[PDB]
């Protein structure tokens, strides 16, 4: 439990919780309305792109709210990015000689 | 439709599209472009008259 | 993977509600995606502008050692 | 812009002195009272008056010793340079709107004639002179046409090519 | 019509019934009726401003010439009033901007919709002040406290207002030009003209006829 | 409830709205979906501004300093205190907690499909039942919008005054009261830049 | 009677208590403004004669006469009250113009009616 452990783990946990409980409905209905990528009124796989088939692992999860593996990677990536931003800004502001503030 | 009534040309490829000309005569024998229209300006070929269908002119 | 934006829907969504741009960007995904000449025109406009940016920035902010002293180069 | 007033610019003074010296060097080959001597002395007098007038107008001078004009309306009004570009802008725009309004009025008046093209190459000179005199009040009339909606022809009455 | 500005000319028909009309519109500025209404209001507003200004210049100058008062001359009265003014310059400008924004917007709204500043609920209970008269440029109410617009000399008073207004407008521009050309006040200019009218006029002030544009001035002299 | 510009023609789409004085000279409300979104936005801005101006004035009136100096412990190495009592958090914890809480509240608010409830939700947000009667509720909507508009203008005044003169709001009020004709926006060197 | 004998008074003013027909600018031409300005005159006059919860309950009732009077004595009150507001404005103006109190200036007027008044001091006339 160091400062790195605290900031990275707390940011990741907060991001995963925000994606699981708060923004899951918003993300879900935006991804529903935007839908699959299209070309000329058809999805890419219907148009003949076999490599564009939806990955079968990505939907079914066993989480009761439907939080799947892809959600975990996305929200954990956001959490790691936020935690490293905090750690880097703190590292800059604690190093003598560096002062990014506008006053 | 009437003789000497102003009409607006609706044919897009016409030089006088959206402009107003004067009906010279309307052929009554069922030809494809019966409305003869005279214009105050010449087109690029120096011509001032052209024939139009009924749906190609609008009475103004 | 079930996440990410769909460009056709982004373009279809960006129409000002006051009607100032008519139908907006509706249908432009298929217009761009089906026309190699639209894509090449966009690519050439952007790349050529970037080439000019390279010219304007390499003389004033020379990135290579002993380049600024080499006047001919 | 780091410039200096021309009345205190050393390059400005050097340019005046050098131009006068060249004209005076040309002068010492003619008798006094001759036409070349009088012409050269008149040119010298005009040169001295020009340099004095450009110094007295508050013009700014560069390192070249030459007057540089200020054209931002803010910098001109606060620092006394409105006579360089801003007042000429107003004067030009007034005369240009006069010329354009007189031309438009003549064209509109000729449009109602039986032979409208005849007035375009055989000028109705009394009508043209009358319309030209009335162009002095162009901004009032043009602004009224703009608010009334009669300045512009409607888009449905103008020919366009197929798109 | 009050007359013809140029006897024998054809006067425009749209100026036949306006008060103070002499058929004078050679530039045809008032040919459009909406423009004519706006210009009637503008001429009245300019007339009343110039009227009050020329009064506030001439009457102090006349009383100064008579030895009554010794108020400062008009082109320097801004300096002398500002030093003794309790309110500083910037606050005076801001207050003037606020007050004139308010009153000119009310006047403008009445111009666009006549009688609309006097309707019920328009002002905060005091809308009866500003009922208007249905006449462009003649508000009344508070602005006519003695009710003299309801008398039978109203039409002649409109004509008196416009002609005195035009005279005052010309007079103020004369005040400004005379100061810029001579550097003295208007009563001093009049007394100098009265002392020698042939030699003391605009042809000798050194500004109205520029010497470069008029080379005969330096030639045809004793 | 009146006319912002008496004697002027007012837009017909504004007729009947709570707090309507016919003010839309730029025609931003001519689109109905935009008008409904703008109504929600004006109400949210009004309520945030009323709470914010009340906090900025009352925290100062309790000796805790003006609104500008409240966060500067986070940049001067100080510590947060509420009414003198020390608060046991750092700035990053405050940001995380505020983000989580406000994001949850605004995500719950955004989900409401009903147009009336997106503006006037009621229910658990009206535990005292002022929305029981319509005639009280309608005039309270006008009261809410007018108070909120005043608070929005007040907060922008706080910001602009502190930018121009560098003083707190109560100090600016004291300075104006000591010399009204000589200490105002016109006498700073900022608001009218050409004197 | 009439504030100006010979002037024709407006018809909306006739019948009101204390109506001498004085409304040159027609501020009371509408009943809504005339009813509210009747309350304002009475409240101003009552405060001048004598010189939140009380003022809120003043307009809580929905009646018309109770906001004003919650026929001879009404005219008596209105003629006395108007003199009181004139007197208070005179007090403010005189203390602004001479710097003295309202009672000693009465003695100054009595001791010199022709050499000490609003004309002589350099405030009311510059
Ligand atoms: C008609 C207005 C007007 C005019 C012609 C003048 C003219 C003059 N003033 Mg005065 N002033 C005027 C209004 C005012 N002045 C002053 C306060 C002073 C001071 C303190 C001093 C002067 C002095 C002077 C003289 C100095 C010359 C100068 O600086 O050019 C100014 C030229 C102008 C034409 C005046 C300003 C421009 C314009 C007329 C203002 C009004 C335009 C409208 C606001 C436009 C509104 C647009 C609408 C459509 C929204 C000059 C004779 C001074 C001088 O004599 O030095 C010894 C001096 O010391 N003025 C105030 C108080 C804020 C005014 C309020 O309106
Ligand atoms: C209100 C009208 C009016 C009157 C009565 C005067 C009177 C005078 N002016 Mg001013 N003046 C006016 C308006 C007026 N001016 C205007 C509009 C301008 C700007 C062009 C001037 C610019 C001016 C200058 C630069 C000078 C005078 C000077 C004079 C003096 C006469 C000699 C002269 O040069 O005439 C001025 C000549 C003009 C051509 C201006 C005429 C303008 C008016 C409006 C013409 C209409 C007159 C009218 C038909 C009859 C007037 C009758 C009267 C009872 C109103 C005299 C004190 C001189 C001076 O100050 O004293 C020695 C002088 O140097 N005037
Ligand atoms: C898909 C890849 C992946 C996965 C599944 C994880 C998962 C994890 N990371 Mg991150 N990591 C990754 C990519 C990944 N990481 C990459 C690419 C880097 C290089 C930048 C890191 C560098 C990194 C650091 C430096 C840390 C983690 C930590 C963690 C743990 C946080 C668990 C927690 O809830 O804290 C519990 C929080 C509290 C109890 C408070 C968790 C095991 C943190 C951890 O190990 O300890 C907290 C930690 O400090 N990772
Ligand atoms: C007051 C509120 C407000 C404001 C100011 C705007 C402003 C804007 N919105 Mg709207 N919007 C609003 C409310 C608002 N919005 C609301 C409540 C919603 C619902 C959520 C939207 C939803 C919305 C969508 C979905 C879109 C916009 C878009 C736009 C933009 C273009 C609108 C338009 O019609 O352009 C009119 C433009 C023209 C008619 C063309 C003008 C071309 C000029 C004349 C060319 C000049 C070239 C020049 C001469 C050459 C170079 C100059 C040289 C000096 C360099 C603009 C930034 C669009 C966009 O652009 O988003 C970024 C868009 O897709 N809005
Ligand atoms: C092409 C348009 C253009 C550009 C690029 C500028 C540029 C500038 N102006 Mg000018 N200006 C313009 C058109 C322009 N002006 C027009 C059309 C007007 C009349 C409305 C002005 C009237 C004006 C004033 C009154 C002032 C400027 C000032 C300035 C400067 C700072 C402005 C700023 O944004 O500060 C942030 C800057 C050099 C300022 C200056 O004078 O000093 C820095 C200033 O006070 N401008
Ligand atoms: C009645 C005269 C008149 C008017 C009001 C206009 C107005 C306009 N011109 Mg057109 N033009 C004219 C005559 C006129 N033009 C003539 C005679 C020519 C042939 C040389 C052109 C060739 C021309 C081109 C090639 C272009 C314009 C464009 C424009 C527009 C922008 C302004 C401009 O670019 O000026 C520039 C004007 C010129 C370069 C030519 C002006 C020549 C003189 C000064 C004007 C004619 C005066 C006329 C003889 C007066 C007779 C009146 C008298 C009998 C009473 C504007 C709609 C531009 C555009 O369309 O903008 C959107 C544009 O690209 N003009
Ligand atoms: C257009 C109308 C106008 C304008 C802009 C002025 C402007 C001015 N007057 Mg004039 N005045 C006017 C009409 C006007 N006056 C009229 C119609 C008369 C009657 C003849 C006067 C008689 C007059 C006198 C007797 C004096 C002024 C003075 C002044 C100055 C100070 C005013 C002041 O301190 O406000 C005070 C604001 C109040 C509301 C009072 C100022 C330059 C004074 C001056 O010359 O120097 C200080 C001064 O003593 N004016
Ligand atoms: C929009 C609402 C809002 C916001 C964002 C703030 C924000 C702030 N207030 Mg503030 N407040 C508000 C409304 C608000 N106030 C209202 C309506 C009042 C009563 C008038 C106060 C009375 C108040 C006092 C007395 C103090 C603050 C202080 C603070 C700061 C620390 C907050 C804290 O530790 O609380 C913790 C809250 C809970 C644990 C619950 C912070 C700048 C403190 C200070 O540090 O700055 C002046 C402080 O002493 N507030
Ligand atoms: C407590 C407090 C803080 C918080 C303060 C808050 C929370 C403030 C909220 C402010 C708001 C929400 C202001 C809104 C402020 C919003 C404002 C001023 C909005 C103005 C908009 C206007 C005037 C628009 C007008 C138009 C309309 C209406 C039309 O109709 C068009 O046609 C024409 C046109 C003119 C464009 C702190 C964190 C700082 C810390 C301090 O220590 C304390
Ligand atoms: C099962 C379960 C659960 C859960 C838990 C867990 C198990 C979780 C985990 C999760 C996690 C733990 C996740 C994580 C993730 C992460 C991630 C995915 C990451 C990523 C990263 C990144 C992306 C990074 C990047 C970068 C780099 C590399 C460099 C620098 C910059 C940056 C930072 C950007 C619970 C209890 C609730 C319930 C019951 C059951
Ligand atoms: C300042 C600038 O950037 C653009 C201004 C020009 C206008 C308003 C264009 C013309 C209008 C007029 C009123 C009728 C024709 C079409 C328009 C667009 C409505």
């Amino acid at each position: 439990l160091s400062d790195t452990n605290l900031v990275i783990g707390g940011a990741t946990v907060a991001s995963l919780a925000l994606g699981r409980f708060v923004f899951l409905g918003f993300q879900r209905d935006n991804a529903k309305k935007q839908g699959l990528p299209q070309q000329n009124g058809q999805s890419n796989v219907e148009a003949g792109d076999r490599l564009a088939e939806e990955a079968s692992f990505a939907l079914k999860t066993n989480d009761p709210a439907g939080f799947n593996l892809v959600d975990v990677m996305a929200w954990g990536a956001i959490g790691h990015a936020l935690g490293y931003f905090i750690l880097a800004t703190t590292s800059l502001n604690n190093t003598p000689g560096f002062d990014p503030k506008p006053f | 439709r009437l003789w000497c009534v102003q009409v607006k040309v609706l044919r897009p490829e016409s030089y006088w599209f959206n402009e107003v000309g004067k009906v010279v005569s309307v052929d009554q024998s069922g030809i494809r472009y019966p409305v003869v229209v005279r214009f105050p300006t010449v087109n690029y070929a120096g011509v001032s008259t052209n024939n139009y269908s009924l749906e190609e002119v609008q009475e103004v | 993977f079930g996440i990410g934006h769909t460009m056709q829907e982004i373009l279809d969504a960006h129409t000002p509600p006051g009607g100032g741009l008519g139908a907006g960007h509706k249908g432009l995904f298929d217009t761009v995606n089906n026309s190699l000449h639209f894509q090449l025109g966009l690519a050439l406009a952007s790349v050529g502008t970037i080439t000019s940016l390279v010219a304007q920035h390499m003389y004033s902010l020379p990135p290579y050692a002993f380049l600024a002293q080499d006047f001919t180069t | 812009s780091g410039l200096t007033p021309c009345s205190e610019s050393k390059g400005f003074a050097k340019r005046q002195k050098n131009e006068i010296k060249a004209l005076t060097k040309r002068l010492k080959q003619y008798e006094e009272g001759s036409a070349p001597s009088l012409a050269l002395k008149a040119t010298i007098e005009r040169t001295e008056k020009r340099f004095a007038n450009y110094g007295n107008a508050g013009l700014l001078c560069g390192t070249d010793g030459l007057p540089h004009l200020i054209s931002d309306p803010g910098l001109a009004l606060r620092f006394g340079h409105a006579g360089e570009t801003l007042i000429p802008t107003v004067g030009f725009l007034y005369i240009a709107g006069w010329i354009g309004t007189a031309g438009r009025d003549y064209l509109i008046a000729s449009k109602g004639e039986a032979k409208p093209r005849e007035k375009e190459y055989i000028i109705d000179v009394p009508l043209a002179l009358k319309i030209s005199a009335q162009g002095a009040g162009w901004p009032f009339r043009v602004i009224r046409e703009l608010q009334k909606g009669t300045l512009l022809e409607k888009d449905s009455n103008i020919t366009v090519s197929p798109r | 019509k009050a007359g013809n500005w140029l006897p024998g000319s054809k006067t425009p028909a749209y100026l036949e019934d306006l008060p103070g009309s002499y058929g004078f519109d050679p530039l045809k500025l008032g040919e459009d009726p909406a423009s004519l209404k706006w210009y009637v209001q503008s001429e009245l507003v300019h007339s009343r401003f110039a009227m009050a200004a020329v009064a506030g210049i001439l009457i102090p100058e006349v009383l100064k010439a008579f030895g009554a008062v010794n108020l400062p001359v008009w082109y320097e009265a801004g300096k002398y009033a500002q030093e003794s003014s309790p309110i500083p310059f910037n606050t005076l400008i801001a207050l003037e901007i606020f007050a004139f924004n308010f009153v000119e917007i009310k006047r403008w709204q009445d111009f666009k919709k006549p009688g609309s500043q006097g309707e019920e609920g328009s002002f905060v209970g005091l809308e009866g002040f500003f009922k208007g008269t249905g006449e462009n440029g003649y508000p009344g109410g508070v602005f006519d406290p003695l009710g003299l617009s309801k008398g039978p000399g109203y039409e002649a008073m409109k004509l008196r207002e416009i002609k005195n207004g035009r005279l005052a407008m010309l007079a103020f521009i004369g005040f400004a030009s005379q100061y810029l050309a001579t550097g003295k006040g208007p009563i001093e200019n009049l007394l100098d003209h009265l002392s020698n009218p042939l030699a003391n006029n605009f042809t000798t002030n050194g500004t109205s006829l520029p010497a470069q544009a008029h080379p005969l001035l330096s030639v045809l002299k004793p | 409830a009146g006319n912002w510009l008496p004697g002027s023609d007012t837009p017909a789409y504004l007729d009947g709205l709570p707090g309507s004085f016919g003010f839309d000279p730029f025609g931003l409300g001519s689109t109905p979906a935009n008008l409904q979104r703008f109504q929600e936005a004006e109400l949210v801005h009004s309520r945030w501004a009323m709470a914010g101006v009340a906090g900025a004035l009352g925290a100062e009136l309790l000796g805790q300093g003006d609104w500008y100096q409240a966060p500067l412990w986070a940049v001067n190495g100080g510590a947060p205190t509420y009414l003198g009592i020390p608060v046991p958090f750092n700035l990053s914890t405050l940001l995380a907690i505020e983000f989580v809480a406000i994001a949850g509240a605004e995500a719950q608010r955004n989900a409401e499909p009903d147009a009336e409830k997106r503006k006037y939700p009621g229910g658990a947000f009206d535990p005292l039942g002022f929305s029981k009667d319509s005639k009280v509720l309608e005039e309270n909507k006008l009261k809410e919008l007018k108070n909120g508009r005043l608070a929005m203008l007040a907060f922008v005044g706080f910001i602009a005054q502190h930018a121009a003169t560098g003083k707190g709001p109560l100090e600016a009020l004291k300075l104006h009261l000591a010399d009204p004709w000589g200490a105002n926006f016109a006498t700073n060197g900022v608001s009218i830049p050409y004197l």
